[PDB]
């Protein structure tokens, strides 16, 4: 499986590969990080399939093997419409479960705040309704980093050496502690990181790297708006991720009825270090609701 | 944004 092709939505060819299950029940819908990632580190989730769930993935605009729209479309909101016309021009008005993964999770929240009348249910993996926050809590996995990587992001970061050999010595160190904490990483996570440094939107939107967020959407927080959400919500972050339980917290005070699921010994990708529990944990939530 |  997997057909792949290429949909023109708004305007722009966007990528999209959809894994149809035998007998469906449920179609979800995925968005993958970055921003300026690519669907491709998600991929572990077509294991679904085998549970009756179609997974729907796609290179947002400007990443992976989609075109890039004008600058001025970097944005949040732009990415909500681009979504929802994808799913209407591929799915027409039926419902869909939805599924974020840490950008791709504050992009789910967004969008469940304007559509979620098109949706069954509300998944988000280490994403968060607010970058501020998500800054602040990265900060203090900095702090608690051995002193040369600590003094390295600090000094080679505030002076922009991002290229300096101690300063990526300590933006590994802390991947291979938040963002992914086993050994081996899957070739599809690291055709979605060389897609991210290849691409114009992660170094637009989102800044140098996972934990330096100096883009466009510095600033963005939806936390307030985030309460309006009403349908069924599963919320799940690593023990270690890089966007801790805490930012997850504050999404799972604000949606009613959501359930929050803290994966011990993983941090960020968690579908690649507990790619078993996480699937089942995901698949269950989604035929418990159909 | 790396690895290596
Ligand atoms: O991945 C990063 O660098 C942060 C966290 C998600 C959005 N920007």
């Amino acid at each position: 499986e997997c057909i792949e092709n290429y949909a023109k939505v708004n305007g722009i060819y966007i990528y999209y590969k959809l894994c149809k299950a035998p007998e469906e029940k449920a179609k979800l819908m995925t968005m993958h990080g970055g921003p300026g990632m690519s669907h491709d580190y998600l991929l572990s989730l077509r294991d679904m399939t085998k549970e009756g769930i179609t997974v729907l993935f796609y290179d947002q605009f400007g990443c992976g093997r989609s075109e890039e729209p004008d600058q001025s479309k970097f944005t949040i909101d732009y990415g909500v419409e681009e979504a929802e016309a994808l799913r209407s021009k591929l799915f027409g008005n039926e419902k869909v479960f939805l599924m974020g993964s840490s950008y791709g999770g504050a992009l789910a929240l967004a969008y469940a705040v304007k559509y979620q009348d098109h949706l069954k249910g509300l998944i988000v993996s280490g994403g968060l309704s607010s970058v501020p926050l998500t800054v602040k809590e990265m900060n203090r996995l900095i702090d608690e980093l051995p002193a040369k990587y600590r003094d390295a992001i600090k000094k080679y970061g505030s002076s922009g050496s991002y290229e300096n050999p101690e300063y990526q010595e300590a933006v590994n160190y802390f991947y291979h502690q938040h963002l992914l904490r086993s050994e081996d990483w899957p070739p599809e996570v690291l055709k979605s990181l060389e897609y991210a440094e290849r691409r114009n939107v992660y170094r637009i939107m989102n800044g140098p790297n996972q934990f330096t967020i100096t883009g466009t959407i510095k600033d963005w927080d939806i936390t307030d708006k985030i309460s309006a959400i009403k349908i069924p919500t599963l919320i799940t972050v690593g023990e270690y991720d890089e966007v801790t339980p805490n930012v997850a917290r504050v999404i799972h005070e604000k949606i009613a009825g959501s359930e929050l699921h803290v994966f011990r010994d993983c941090s960020h990708l968690t579908m690649w270090e507990d790619r078993e529990g996480y699937n089942k944990l995901l698949s269950d939530f989604i035929l418990k609701h159909l | 944004p790396l690895g290596g």
